């Protein structure tokens, strides 16, 4: 997984993965929910679906 | 045939002989998947003749790179043609127009 | 303590399109049965095609046959659109005959009584010499899903036709406010379905949450 | 022009229209391009080349 | 043969943990593992019925950001931490329940007042920590019967987010499966997190029961 020129990783998302995790991570002002304090992950999740 | 052309279709289509084209304009006296006969107009008619164009149309023969070469007519009985009309679609070809 | 929903209402728009109304829904089950009805419609739903055709003279569908407008195939890919619904049997075969000029339709195709075509206009071919004459063998096979003829496992001039035996062409369903005599958070789904008028749509509905309450019954007791 | 056909046809001018996913049936979050593409295929088929 | 549809021939139900399971049924005709993950998981998430803190009254508190002295959370993570209560209410649908504590130490659902109909699922859930000797907390706390998540936004009386379903986590995924030829066949498999007043399995059964008594009317 790591490139023998640089060191560096070589199995970096790209394309439509990186565009999912930027959308997804990404935060709206005035977005639904917004306000609410979640217990954690699974309530985030529950709410989201 | 495609829903956004260039308009160079019908060019293509009629340049590349692939289809049949109406020598003569006329009624088209005879028509199946085979074959296309044309009653001529009598103003295109040469005195010693009677007037009939015989378009025999290539049926499922292999081209170069192992393709459908087939011809069907897109022409009814009794339709009245004029000269440069397409009688037969080729392969790739929808009414006279390219359709790749 | 949740309100089950009827069938209230099937508006018949026309031989192939109808809506079926389902009422009352609770919050969220409208959705959930429509895309699930949806789902099993669209991929489940059983009818009759078109399966094997055997045409007098013909050895193979890339061949013409004189007298006749349309190629062997695209005979065959007309036959793919025949829509046919079959009474007390899986299987049948169907003869058509005809001669003279003019287009050879589904309502040339030789009556039977186990047998109705739902669209006798359907044009099956085009006979263009008066002294043309067609005769043909076609059977018709009950099924679901889509079964290609390739993947399907004869005499020379049997022709295998590509099996769609869905008879369910579209299907679309909208949630909306259901007017209760006491409530007022309930919902009603509406189910629009375009088939190739060879099903009841009532029947296509009960075959779909028949198909969905069997599929249920292995998690209903989970083991 | 395309803007004006697309009104003459009732359609969004925007050419893109709300999509549903069939396998949940929730609704896409923004709308999707969607018309109609003249597509070619290729005579590069698999079963040539496997 | 054209009204029968495979059934799922393995259900391997494994338990990761006591509130944790990943049930595996395989396999299932193509399209319908999705058909029945999302209909159980709309259901689980928002139409099971349960118990779950809807108010909360806290002494000396008046509003949400407000604060109370000898508390160590904020009163805003003493809502959190009663939004994670799972209490089996099976007497009644509306419940109050008393919690009177002093002294330092951590403030937990055992030392909620007993009461007949009331279970606590959990009791050493950390209500709060009191930091002081001489500090008290004196709450009630509304629990209501109702369906899925009802948030607070949609609704000093201290409105707490009602977690109804006892789901605290529900997931799908669809995997390629097969039988002696055909290879297109769906394998689902539900990995399910509950909040303990019941487990994953029987939450799935009741998901499936509901689904399938809302088709009374039109299976054959």
């Amino acid at each position: 997984i790591l490139s023998p020129a640089n060191g560096e990783p070589i199995i970096v998302p790209s394309q439509d993965v990186v565009l999912g995790l930027y959308y997804m991570t990404r935060d709206c002002v005035n977005a639904k929910g917004e306000g609410m304090v979640l217990t954690g992950p699974k309530e985030a999740e529950r709410l989201y679906r | 045939k495609p829903l956004v052309g260039t308009g160079m279709e019908r060019a293509v289509a009629v340049d590349s002989g692939v289809t049949a084209v109406a020598k003569r304009g006329g009624v088209v006296q005879y028509v199946d998947a085979s074959r296309i006969v044309i009653k001529v107009n009598e103003d295109e008619m040469y005195p010693g003749e009677a007037g009939i164009d015989i378009y025999n149309l290539t049926k499922y023969t292999r081209s170069n790179q192992n393709t459908c070469i087939n011809q069907m007519p897109c022409v009814s009985l009794g339709e009245p043609v004029e000269r440069g009309d397409v009688l037969a679609d080729g392969p790739s070809t929808d009414l006279g127009e390219l359709a790749l | 303590e949740f309100l089950k929903p009827r069938l209230v209402d099937i508006e018949q728009v026309s031989s192939t399109h109808a809506k079926v109304t389902l009422e009352p829904l609770e919050r969220g089950f409208g959705h959930t049965l429509g895309n699930a009805l949806r789902r099993i419609l669209l991929s489940s739903m059983p009818g009759c095609a078109v399966t094997e055709v055997e045409i007098d003279g013909v050895l193979h569908e890339y061949s013409t046959k004189e007298g006749v407008q349309e190629d062997i195939l695209e005979i065959l890919l007309n036959l793919k659109g025949l829509a046919v619904r079959v009474q007390g049997k899986d299987e049948v075969i169907l003869t058509l005959n005809k001669s003279g000029i003019g287009p050879v339709t589904a309502a040339d195709i030789t009556h039977d009584g186990d047998v109705e075509i739902v669209k006798p206009q359907h044009v099956i071919c085009h006979l263009t010499d008066e002294n043309a004459s067609i005769s043909m063998r076609i059977k018709v096979q009950r099924g679901r899903g889509y079964v290609p003829a390739s993947t399907r496992i004869r005499p020379i001039g049997r022709l295998l036709v590509d099996a769609c035996y869905s008879p369910v062409e579209r299907i679309a369903y909208n949630v909306e406010a259901a007017r209760v005599e006491q409530r007022t958070d309930l919902d009603k789904l509406v189910i629009e379905m375009e088939t190739n008028g060879t099903i009841d749509p009532e029947e296509a509905i009960r075959r779909a949450a028949t198909i969905l309450a069997e599929q249920l019954e292995a998690f209903v007791d989970l083991r | 022009e395309i803007k004006e056909l697309l009104k003459l046809g009732d359609l969004p001018t925007s050419g893109q229209i709300r999509l549903y996913d069939g396998r949940t049936g929730e609704q896409f979050e923004r709308p999707v391009t969607v018309g109609y593409m003249y597509m070619l295929k290729l005579n590069h088929l698999v079963d040539d080349k496997m």
